[PDB]
């Protein structure tokens, strides 16, 4: 950071300043078997 | 019998046509409904599912 200093999405004025192919995501679950 | 057996009823009943679902126990008193439900009372295979 000292170093990268040494060398020297908009969005409304209003939310400015404020904190911010159909396969399912996990396919082949694991096999619980009955036991 | 002759009543009593359970040959005569099932006979006069006409299930003989279908007694391919004879159900062990099949009698007057507690039917299969019944005999079903009570053998539950007397889960481990262990199959290995595919979960796809």
């Amino acid at each position: 950071a000292h170093e990268q200093s040494k060398v020297k999405d908009a969005l409304p004025t209003y939310l400015l300043d404020r904190e911010q192919k159909f396969s399912v995501p996990l396919p082949k679950v694991r096999g619980i078997s009955e036991e | 019998g002759t009543g009593k057996k359970e040959k005569s009823r099932r006979i006069r009943e006409g299930d003989t046509k279908d007694g391919n679902l004879r159900v062990k126990g099949e009698n007057f008193y507690r039917d299969s409904k019944r005999v079903k439900f009570l053998n539950m009372y007397t889960f481990q295979d262990s199959t290995i599912p595919d979960a796809r």
